[PDB]
């Protein structure tokens, strides 16, 4: 009926805002990005710290893995995103070609290709194996906050401050659907792909039926007017929807009912990003500049 | 840039 989500770890260590945080495909490890430029990896069950991932000129906004968590995609405010080795920690390739801030990232499911989403209110898709641009598309009038694969790569989801969320074919880089009009401030697909949760710069998340194009659930009674807050699919135990906020709280709701059923204490700035662990009944939260932590949270269900 | 406020 509810999770009973406890705090287990705090990792402390990056010196400014954490942006990111991210679980690897096959458990192991969390990722985390932040305006002091640098990207940590941890162990996802005991927190320990393993490497800082450095290179880039100006803070990250957001890292991503590939499938086979064996690669990282980080976006940053120097207009590029760059491609690590994790085991190694070099830079494989620099993506150059945003004219402004890159704000957030994806690989699609084979891990071949990579999305970008740009202060320069563009999404851009790129070839992992050269680095090179191959597309570029005029997605938006405003900052692209978020940019996501669907489960069979053959759909991206983006959104902006302009108010709207779209989706693209991959494959031809066109526009297949465009869903008060607030700033949307991030998306992503469900597991199945057969919807969309979208966070909007009025305290709210909702779950949209993309091929119908209706609003099936909403999320409320946290607080989101302000920053670009990532929310999940918790899936491995119970069925929620995670969130963080701006009064510095972990939201989780029952997904069907939409009832919050816990709401998690510990942070002391907004938090700017959760992740869901891939098969372990694990969140992982992380705080701006009057915080800069990470936490670890277990539940039994 | 994540960690601004934009407006």
């Amino acid at each position: 009926v509810k999770p009973n989500y406890a705090l287990k770890f705090t990792l402390a260590g990056h010196t400014k805002a954490v942006s990111s945080v991210k679980f690897s495909p096959n458990g192991e490890w969390l990722a985390s990005s932040s305006a002091d430029k640098l990207i940590k990896i941890w162990g996802a069950y005991d927190g320990k710290f393993e490497k800082t991932i450095s290179g880039h000129k100006l803070g990250i906004s957001d890292v991503a893995w590939s499938s086979d968590s064996n690669l990282l995609v980080s976006a940053s405010d120097d207009k590029t995103l760059k491609i690590w080795d994790v085991s190694s920690g070099k830079c494989l390739k620099t993506l150059k070609g945003h004219s402004n801030y890159v704000f957030c990232c994806n690989f699609n499911p084979q891990s071949n290709l990579i999305v970008s989403g740009s202060f320069d209110e563009s999404v851009r898709i790129w070839d992992v194996k050269t680095g090179k641009c191959l597309k570029t598309l005029p997605a938006h009038s405003d900052p692209v906050s978020a940019v996501h694969f669907n489960r069979d790569g053959s759909l991206i989801v983006s959104s902006s401050y302009d108010g709207l969320c779209r989706i693209w074919d991959t494959a031809s880089g066109q526009c297949l659907k465009t869903l008060d009009n607030p700033p949307v401030s991030f998306v992503k697909f469900s597991p199945n792909g057969k919807y969309i949760l979208a966070a909007t710069l009025d305290n709210t998340l909702k779950l949209w039926d993309y091929s119908k194009g209706k609003c099936l659930k909403t999320y409320t009674g946290h607080k989101n007017e302000k920053y670009c807050i990532f929310a999940n699919f918790s899936v491995t135990g119970g069925k929620w929807i995670v969130s963080g906020s701006e009064d510095n709280l972990v939201y989780i709701w029952n997904l069907q009912t939409k009832e919050i059923v816990q709401k998690l204490q510990g942070h002391t700035d907004v938090v700017i990003s959760t992740a869901c662990h891939p098969t372990e009944n694990i969140i992982a939260s992380a705080a701006l500049e009057n915080d800069k932590t990470i936490k670890l949270w277990k539940s039994d269900c | 840039c994540r960690k601004r406020n934009r407006s």
